[PDB]
RNA sequence: AAAUCCAGGUACGGGUGAAGACACCCGUUAGGCGCAACGGGACGGAAAGACCCCGUGAAGCUUUACUGUAGCUUAAUAUUG
RNA sequence: UUGUGGUAGACGAGCGUUGUAUUGGAGUUGAAGUCAAAGCGUGAGCAUUGGUGGAUCCAAUACAAGUGAGAAUGCCGGCA
RNA sequence: AGGGGUGAAAUUCCAAUCGAAAUCCGUGAUAGCUGGUUCUCGUCGAAAUAGCUUUAAGGCUAGCGUGAGAUCACAAAUAAG
RNA sequence: GUGUAGUGGCGAGCGAAAGCGGAACAGGCCAAACUUAUCAUUAGAUAGGGGUUGUAGGGCUUGCAAUGUGGACUUGAAAACGAUAGAAGAAGCUGUUGGAAAGCAGCGCGCAAAAGGGUGAUAGCCCCGUAUUUGAAAUUGUUUUCAUACCUAGCGAGAUCCCUGAGUAGCUCGGAAAACGUUAUUUUGAGUGAAUCUGCCCAGACCAUUGGGUAAGCCUAAAUACUAAUUAGUGACCGAUAGCGAAACAGUACCGUGAGGGAAAGGUGAAAAGAACCCAGAGAUGGGAGUGAAAUAGAUUCUGAAACCAUAUGCCUACAACGUGUCAGAGCACAUUAAUGUGUGAUGGCGUGCGUUUUGAAGUAUGAGCCGGCGAGUUAUGAUAGCAAGCGUUAGUUAACCAGGAGAUGGGGAGCUGUAGCGAAAGCGAGUUUUAAAAGAGCGUUUGUUUGUUAUUAUAGACCCGAAACGGGUUGAGCUAGUC
């Protein structure tokens, strides 16, 4: 999960059919509680405690 | 989404089929007439298997009359001389296979004498 | 689902249920009906709770 | 929360399937009875239907409607009884689209209303106070002003 | 080839029965299986009874049944002095 | 302790099917389907072995339905 | 050439069909009327009456079934007085 | 907004216009006054200038400021981005079962490519592609830039000057569009018929006051509806009784004079290596051989149930009344999903099928010849009720629409319900209607909302099948009737 969205990141992990990376704007319930591991950056902790 | 399935009815056909073998004629081929017949077999299993013990009884007592006949008194005397005197519980059938291994049943007949 | 019209405008309803309506035997014939009836029969009544079920939906 | 196992608390009820054998019931009939109009596709007659029989609203006398092709004219209340727990002086209009209970795109005429006395002072600035609310009002040593 | 056909190893008398029975009850008679015949029965087969009745069913026809109308005729007005 | 016949009919709990999702997993050392057998269940239904067959499929929890056939002088095909 | 035709008149004939042809379309016409309506187990269990009905083979409401909830004592039953 | 105001044999039913939130947004030009040139100028006509309307405008007399935006738009030039063929396009060997390994297993490897298809069985690395980076002589599309025409520009002063769409607006008779079953408004087949800015029309018959707008002439992109077609792709869509009627030479064959009606059926194997040769036979064919993993894959060609027809071990049956089975039970013959076992069953007791509809059917009442397959309470949009969940006492809640992976969701408060009822209504207000009555009675003096799921219900064919028929368009006088 991402807020800014670099591009280095998603041109990797494209050809890979297990991950992905999106935007906190993009992640739902499922695509969440799917996850099994995830990846956090430091900063949209910020926003999704404005979010609630 | 379509749906066929006729793995199921025709399982379900093969089990009432089965049921019925040893059937006359087309009674175990048909389906239609194999469950038709199961149904009126098992009425039958169901009104015999209360008929049969409704029989045995009376085989029982027939069994027992004709030893009791050749002893000098009758069946319809015996039960009393078992219940008001001498109080027995010796059962109904049992009397009667000990005829079948007599001279044991002789003791019985003239015990209730008394 | 819309509302009978001819039903609408004859069964105001009221809080709680109860459906308002007036009394029939009002319009016509004065004289063959005494004082006590057509006083009894201007102030307006609720419906049975028979037709309540028929009515209701009707709305 | 391991969408390999997902499971509510309770909501999955009856279905009653109308045409499917005896054995669940509502079989060949299906419920719908045996051999009457009902039974047929399409029953249940026109719902205000007694059959012939002038039905109960043929047989009651019409509503009249006084004010015909009229709309009444709508008004915004403030009842008391409520208005003590929304906490705020000087009500009017430029507070109350503020408050959310109004809103700003409406040029609608305010009225007062409600015995229920009330603590503190409030200052109100409405088109109609009821003679009893007035007196609540001024009890709690406010003031309302009329608005024309 | 055909129509027919719930499975059939498909007797008779008296009685009973949704009221006239191959099967039910109580008697009676009868080895298994064909072939040529004949038609009593299996309320045989072919036809969702043509008669009768019912449906707020259809169509055709009638008339001083109702409502309308093509036509025929009469008057005002325009064409027009 | 009191009960447990039952059409119309109300109510409850359930089996099975087809597919999707994630989770486990079996398969040319032979998958489903198909027949056969002297099994297991309170029922819908479910296994075990073998012959055939020659590539997909099974279980657990949810979800969605062209979802469950003995009758319609039913339709189509076959056969008496 | 079909809410027409033709008729030495019979309701004749109009492509093996004619009290108003044939096929296509509205059209999946409508049918209070027949017939059919597909898996299981458990719990409970009726009516076939009254009133009205251009209604009487149908319909609405009451009566009788079931499910959810309250009333739990003065309500409802069963015996004596 | 609302299933509202209304309209309806006030029955069935029908159902707006405002207002509000939004997608998109542009408004231009003639006729006539006046003026010009010319028509035997009897013009009342032809071609120009000029001018376009409402806080009224324009023309007529007189001045100031203007050189410019602007497009609903003409020709050229240049450029960009595309459409129509295509080019490059990384990475693997070993072992076992095996007919063939690409599986399984060992050790590696590449990635902006683990989308897809084939390759003897399931491949990221065998191939073809894909991601990516690229490229057009010729034809074509959209946009942009520069020049290029035609159209287009503003603030004042004077005064009874003139113009401002005639068989027109109205009025009457019959009808209709509009939500309205004829009614303001709008249209018209017949008849009549005005006025000219102190004007004309309008604000549900109508008049006055107030206020709004200027018909009777023309033109107009955008948002909107639809997709047989071209390209790329998707599917909790069908998978040969399905799905288009049609997977194949299907609107074919076939029926009918004609309009028109109108089908069924696909799969060898990885590859023909399509089965040379021999025996029987006239021959098809069959049996050996041969190829092949298998010929029980053989051209009848994937699998190959059931009804159905034949063969056979084991048991029973030729004095026996039978809805054909069941409960007992001998003898006989075998031996298992190891079980008080299996197949048959001389002989005793007992025994009038299944659905349907009916007061009641074994039924001399009806349906089914048998097997297999197909086949009948769903869906959209709303109403009420039950259950569960979120959120909550000035609460709850979004719709359209916009951005988005043909996504959850974020924005979006316009509206919806509830928060005060009563009354026919103005109105009053925890009270209110009736009433002289402040008594009495009626009704009220708080228990929410949005979704999920289920039952029932409404409008749509609304469980399925079933008419005779009704109406509209066409095709038929090659038989038959008449006439020529
Ligand atoms: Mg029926
Ligand atoms: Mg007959
Ligand atoms: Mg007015
Ligand atoms: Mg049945
Ligand atoms: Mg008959």
């Amino acid at each position: 999960v991402v807020n800014t969205l670099n591009t280095n990141l998603e041109q990797s992990t494209s050809n890979i059919k297990n991950v992905q990376v999106k935007h906190l704007d993009k992640v739902s319930v499922r695509d969440l509680m799917l996850a099994n591991a995830l990846l956090v950056e430091k900063e949209v902790l910020k926003a999704l405690e404005g979010k609630f | 989404m379509r749906i066929k399935g006729g793995k199921q009815t025709r399982v379900r056909r093969k089990k009432w089929l089965k049921q019925a073998s040893g059937s006359f004629g087309t009674r175990h081929a048909s389906y239609k007439v194999a469950k038709q017949t199961v149904i009126q077999a098992a009425k039958y299993a169901y009104r015999d298997r209360r008929n049969k013990k409704r029989d045995f009884r009376s085989l029982w007592i027939l069994r027992l009359n004709a030893a009791l006949r050749e002893q000098g008194m009758t069946y319809s005397v015996f039960i009393n001389l078992l219940k008001k005197h001498n109080i027995e519980i010796n059962r109904k059938v049992l009397s009667e296979l000990a005829i079948k291994e007599p001279s044991k049943f002789n003791l019985i007949v003239q015990k209730v004498k008394s | 689902m819309k509302v009978k019209s001819a039903a609408k405008k004859r069964f105001k309803l009221t809080k709680s249920g109860q459906i308002k309506r007036k009394h029939a035997y009002t319009s016509h014939l004065a004289p063959h009906k005494t004082t006590k009836q057509k006083r009894h029969l201007r102030k307006q009544g609720t419906v049975s709770a028979s037709d309540f079920k028929r009515i209701g939906n009707l709305i | 929360l391991n969408q390999l196992k997902s499971v509510p608390k309770a909501r999955n009820h009856k279905t009653k399937t109308l045409g499917r054998g005896h054995g669940s019931g509502l079989g060949k009939t299906s419920g719908r009875g045996q051999k009457g109009q009902k039974a047929r596709k399409s029953g249940l007659t026109r719902p205000g239907f007694e059959g012939g029989q002038t039905p109960l609203y043929r047989r009651l006398p019409k509503f009249g409607n006084a004010r015909k092709g009229f709309l009444k004219q709508e008004w915004v209340v403030l009842n008391l009884n409520k208005i003590a727990k929304l906490k705020l002086d000087k009500i009017n209009r430029a507070s109350l689209i503020e408050k959310q209970v109004i809103s700003a795109k409406s040029q609608l005429p305010i009225k007062l209303i409600g015995h229920t006395k009330l603590e503190k002072p409030l200052h109100f600035e409405v088109h109609k106070v009821s003679k009893q609310a007035l007196k609540a009002v001024e009890n709690a040593n406010g003031s309302v002003k009329l608005l024309e």
